[PDB]
């Protein structure tokens, strides 16, 4: 039907590509009169919002409003939610402040957002923590609002997960910190992974206190949400290089594809509601002056061109597109990973160190360890599909399995390991109390020199791509020439098997 | 050198009082050159063009404080939201004065909203003061308004964090329906009588009529409501003797306006003493730049401490609420509002008037009556729970044993078969045996009736992912107990560390270990230390009951994952299925408790147990949390331990051989 798409942008996004968004789109047109009104607004005040709503609602009874924002104002989405409550018109928020996450909607309002809420983002972040076995962690909550729901969601998620999370007690705040009573709660922290829920101007002081108290070590982790991480240009120098963030800001999908998907959802809802009831277009005539069949609880079942764009009970997407980013050494928000329907994808399955967060951090405690698949020593099995977690005695590792012989591209499949040398390495980690980097070799067997070129674990250790070989390895003359073996611990010779 | 104050006020007398308070605000503040102007607007019956007129008039006026002071509005929406949102676009504090909705408490939504009235959830803290006075622990929550229901649950958990108790029943549903009396009867069957209600007038009158028709307003029924529930037809439908709350000067607008003028005036004179002064621009035309001292002026309003006013010590918390609020506690004595208490910010004092209750005496009714009919659920244990079909119609054939002991059966209710086998066939049959005689001994010791029914499946209950939202749930006897449908599990409960974290345990009545059922070259296995069972094959077929606690005990064992992967392909529904399968020589081993297989070896000589005795544990009675049915019942169990009644139960089934 009549749908108006108004866009408030600062970047030069023209209007004629929205005029071309009507022709080939909706080839199977079930409404007999589908019309679009493309408009561009330069100002971002709510007076213009009220003015354009009174213009377009009286403009031949437009039943669809689509808005995107370029600024950093979350109150514009609340104003559009109030407009959708008053005018009873389904309004969609696309980008920026029109897509910023709000807490609770109303049954009188039919406003919807194309975004990712903080609850699903916390689910994704705890999925990241489950996939890394980072079970000993903490939680610091400030006086930034929407925080008790976050604590309660963490409590219910820990109570409904197979991990059994070792969670340190919640460090709470009251005001801006005096560094007298909050100092005691920050000095209780001895765990690695630190979670935080605050604003950016609070996070500057939090990271300044954490650097002042030395909480930015190589062991210590920092995972922040998307609401504290604001503009991609405005990055202060107090951020640790390696800051984990999760935001749905995908640069691969532009605003035009998102509003095309929104128009597809609107036409899908209109065509599916027209098949049930006849008198579907019902709007308000004009603003000046003193509903039963609605699309508020109808388009939960929606799928546009195979894309799972279904809607939740709260009004958000069922399966959005989350993007896991970090902060590199070049002070840029580096795009790392994308998210699937329910499961999580990882382009960089190898977790990077970023061990030098600042300039003066002399740290050399990690150890690169590789082994080889042998049955009585390193039992290499799949991950448990019921838990998606290696059991207590098994440890995770990676294996670079190639797809074919046509390309050299492969995937680092993560698997579980147990056995003899796994127990030896775990007891070495108990005694020495170091940090290890366990993975598998994909070159082949133990070692063989082919024209001054070694292979396997010898090629990994001699060419210094690892540190030491904990797994099983025979000892002869040239291997003792190229590296330095330790003392022997097990008496393993050779034998001949007969009947 | 001017400060503008915007207001949405109707009556001309209160506009004159507001202008008089603005004029008197500059009296004691010296001859300083600051000026105060006030701009008040009326109200058009609509809400969009009202928001338009007010927002552009306050942009053209460049005000600092925005006030809405309209209680008696005919629209029940009570929404000053759009003007507050427009001021939050430039982070300008709007001081709401009338409504008490919890949607305004969210500062993430309402970025620049302040108020001098608390929400109703703080009244629950006053009701927690009732818990500080009347010493009542178990409550029954009923909230219809789901916009404030999550905040009420949050405040209730915050209050219960101190005592570390739990609410017995919580309810959230859609306002507008009428058939909520089923959950009212389910709350009536509970031990507590404390009724906490949080809804509008219509749902309050509906549940008053529902309690009046079903007579839930008799003796001991605790009723405790607020100001919204004692107005309109809910006041007409209210029973006599109900206890409610009253906001002192909650609707008295004239002193409230002067208090707001004093608060805003001292906030402005505090802000004038500091630097970085910014002004709101002409945001209607060509100005989207935000007012930079928004959170700065908010921080000025955070530490605002006052000492003037008829109400008293007005003070803001971290949520910007009202501290130290005088409340009144009213009683409805024969359709007349009678004051029975006063409340300062921390303490309740009843007045000289008496507290007349809807039940009996004027003292507090202890509405914690324990269940005299304990709902008993059990599983069909083969030597312990004998279930026999009825002879003609719901009867039990009173047969006699060989030792002159008449079998005292009971009419239990149980399903017929499994759910793919039997869709719906639940009949009353005759239950007797070991734990039935234990319950007879318990009913002989302590006078209490009971209700023996059966669990719907043949499983103990395991901790399994439900198929949505990644949530842990229980099932079986634990799933029927934690849902409130059961009261006491009388069954040989396998005591472990996981279930001890969730419920409380009693003393074990049975003490035994584990063993292997075989049929009679090494015909024996001698326990878990057989190396062929460490690395099994398709020959040695060994398994256990599906979803049993033995599987959980092996799941804790992190060195026997091979048996956990092997036995999952052959888990049966019941142990009698395993007995029938090894009777046909299809099984080879079965981990099970000791004395059950000893009794079955006494019944059938081909059934052979193993020699070792590992996991020497005890079986007791499945129980609830902290409850008065724990100590006396445990003393009765120990009284059964000390005498020869355990030997009598041995003479019934254990010592008796063939």
């Amino acid at each position: 039907l009549n749908i108006a798409v108004l866009l408030g942008h600062s970047h030069d996004v023209t209007e004629r590509e929205l005029r071309n968004l009507w022709g080939p789109e909706q080839a199977t047109g079930l409404p007999l009169d589908v019309n679009v009104v493309a408009l561009l607004m330069n100002r971002t005040d709510p007076k213009s919002l009220i003015t354009h709503v009174c213009d377009l609602m009286s403009g031949a009874r437009i039943h669809g409003l689509v808005f995107g924002d370029d600024t950093d104002q979350e109150a514009v989405a609340q104003m559009l939610d109030f407009i959708s409550s008053q005018t009873f018109i389904p309004i969609l928020g696309i980008h920026g402040g029109a897509s910023m996450i709000m807490a609770d909607k109303d049954p009188t309002s039919t406003f919807f957002q194309f975004g990712a809420s903080i609850q699903q983002q916390a689910t994704v972040m705890l999925k990241i923590m489950q996939d890394y076995d980072w079970h000993v962690f903490s939680l610091v909550t400030t006086i930034f609002p929407g925080y008790r729901d976050f604590i309660s969601f963490i409590k219910t998620t820990v109570d409904n997960s197979f991990v059994g999370w070792d969670m340190q007690n919640v460090i709470t705040l009251d005001t801006s910190f005096e560094d007298a009573k909050t100092q005691v709660q920050l000095k209780k922290i001895h765990s690695s992974v630190i979670l935080l829920y605050c604003s950016k101007d609070e996070a500057v002081l939090i990271l300044s206190e954490a650097r002042s108290l030395g909480l930015t070590g190589y062991d210590f982790f920092w995972i922040v949400p998307s609401l504290v991480s604001g503009n991609t240009e405005l990055i202060p120098k107090e951020f640790p290089s390696g800051l984990i963030s999760v935001s749905y800001d995908d640069w691969d999908y532009s605003l035009e594809a998102r509003v095309r998907d929104g128009l597809g959802i609107l036409t899908t809802a209109a065509s599916s509601m027209l098949e049930k009831f006849s008198y579907i277009p019902e709007a308000k005539a004009s603003c000046y002056g003193q509903p039963l069949h609605t699309l508020h609880q109808f388009m939960v079942n929606v799928t546009w061109d195979g894309k799972d764009l279904s809607f939740t009970e709260e009004g958000y997407q069922v399966h959005p597109r989350l993007v896991v980013i970090v902060l590199n050494k070049d002070r840029e928000w580096e795009k790392v990973g994308k998210w699937e329907n329910q499961t999580l994808s990882l382009r960089h399955a190898v977790w990077p160190r970023y061990k030098s967060f600042s300039d003066c951090e002399p740290d050399d405690n990690h150890l690169s360890i590789v082994t080889l698949e042998e049955a009585p020593f390193v039992i290499v099995e799949d991950i448990d599909p019921l838990t998606e977690t290696c059991v207590r005695n098994t440890v995770p590792c990676r294996k670079f399995v190639k797809i074919n012989n046509s390309t050299n591209e492969g995937m680092n499949v993560k698997k579980c390991c147990k056995g003899f040398c796994i127990d030896i390495l775990k007891k070495l980690s108990r005694t020495v109390k170091f940090t290890y980097d366990l993975y598998l070799v994909t070159n082949g067997k133990h070692g063989k020199k082919v024209n001054n070129v070694w292979n396997g674990m010898i090629g990994e250790v001699v060419y210094q791509r690892a540190v030491m070989a904990v797994g099983s390895l025979t000892i002869n003359e040239e291997r003792s020439e190229v590296v330095d073996f330790s003392v022997p611990f097990v008496e393993t010779g050779i034998s001949v098997m007969v009947s | 050198k001017i400060v503008n104050i915007g207001a949405v006020l109707s009556t001309r007398k209160h506009e004159q009082m507001f202008r008089e308070a603005v004029n008197q605000a500059n009296k004691r503040h010296g001859s300083w050159k600051i000026q105060l102007n006030a701009t008040s607007v009326t109200h058009k019956p609509n809400a969009i063009q009202m928001a338009l007129s007010v927002c552009e008039d306050l942009i053209s006026s460049q005000v600092y404080a925005i006030l809405v002071s309209h209680p008696p509005t005919p629209n029940d929406h009570f929404t000053p939201t759009p003007v507050s949102y427009t001021a939050g676009f430039y982070r300008i504090p709007v001081l709401g004065l009338t409504t008490r909705m919890s949607i305004y408490s969210d500062k993430s939504i309402h970025l620049s909203f302040l108020r001098t009235v608390p929400p109703y959830s703080h009244q629950s803290s006053v009701w927690f003061e009732m818990m500080r006075v009347y010493n009542w622990n178990h409550i029954i929550l009923l909230v219809s308004d789901d916009h404030e229901g999550r905040a009420a649950q949050k405040r209730l958990e915050t209050l219960l964090e101190e005592r570390e108790s739990k609410a017995e029943k919580v309810l959230q549903f859609d306002p507008g329906t009428k058939n909520v009396t089923a959950l009212l009867m389910e709350a009536r069957e509970l031990e507590a009588r404390v009724i906490i209600l949080s809804a509008s007038e219509d749902d309050a009158a509906t549940v008053y009529r529902a309690a009046a028709m079903l007579n839930m307003t008799g003796s001991g029924y605790v009723w405790l409501v607020g100001e919204r529930e004692i107005s309109g037809n809910a006041l007409r439908y209210a029973p006599d003797g109900i206890i409610g709350l009253q906001l002192i000067n909650g609707k008295n607008e004239s002193a409230h306006i002067s208090d707001a003028v004093g608060v805003v005036a001292q906030a402005v004179h505090e802000l004038l003493e500091k630097e970085n002064i910014t002004d709101p621009p002409r945001g209607c035309v060509g100005n989207t730049n935000i007012w930079k001292t928004g959170p700065l002026f908010k921080r000025v309003l955070m530490s605002s401490k006052y000492a003037d006013g008829v109400t008293g010590r007005v003070e803001f918390n971290e949520d910007g609420d009202r501290k130290f609020a005088n409340y009144s506690i009213m009683n409805l004595q024969n359709r007349k509002l009678v004051q029975v208490g006063i409340y300062n910010g921390t303490h309740v004092i009843p007045n000289d008037r008496k507290i007349i209750w809807p039940g009996g005496e004027t003292e507090k009714p202890r509405g914690y009556q324990m269940s005299t009919r304990l709902k008993i659920v059990t599983i069909h244990q083969e030597p312990f729970v004998y279930v026999k079909p009825t002879m003609s119609d719901g009867t039990c054939k009173e047969e006699f044993t060989v030792n002159g002991d008449p079998v005292k059966k009971v009419i239990c209710t149980g399903p017929n078969d499994t759910s793919p086998g039997s869709p719906r066939h639940t009949v009353p049959q005759c239950c007797y045996g070991f734990c039935i005689d234990l319950l007879i001994k318990l009913a002989r010791t302590m006078n209490f009736t009971y209700e023996v029914h059966l669990v719907a499946d043949g499983k103990f209950g395991t901790q399994e992912r439900v198929n949505n939202s990644n949530k842990k749930e229980w099932n079986g006897m634990m799933g029927e107990l934690l849902s409130g449908q059961a009261d006491m599990i009388v069954a040989p409960l396998t005591i472990n560390n996981e279930r001890a974290q969730y419920i409380e345990f009693s003393k074990p009545f049975k003490y035994q270990g584990l063993t292997i059922l075989v049929k009679k070259p090494e015909e024996r296995i001698t326990g878990i230390n057989d190396p062929r069972l460490r690395n099994p094959s398709d020959k040695f077929i060994y398994a256990t009951v599906k979803q049993s606690s033995v599987d959980i005990y092996f799941r804790r064992q992190v060195e026997l994952s091979t048996m956990y992967r092997h036995m999952e392909k052959h888990n049966y529904e019941s142990a009698a299925e395993a007995i029938q399968a090894v009777r046909d020589n299809k099984l080879h081993a079965f981990i099970w408790d000791s004395a059950v297989l000893e009794f079955e070896a006494s019944q059938k000589c081909d059934l052979v147990t193993t020699g070792e005795l590992f996991f020497r544990s005890g079986f007791g009675i499945g129980m609830r949390k902290d409850s008065p049915w724990k100590q006396n019942v445990s003393l009765s169990i120990l009284k059964s331990h000390e005498n020869g009644f355990m030997e009598d139960l041995d003479k019934t089934w254990v010592r008796y051989q063939e």
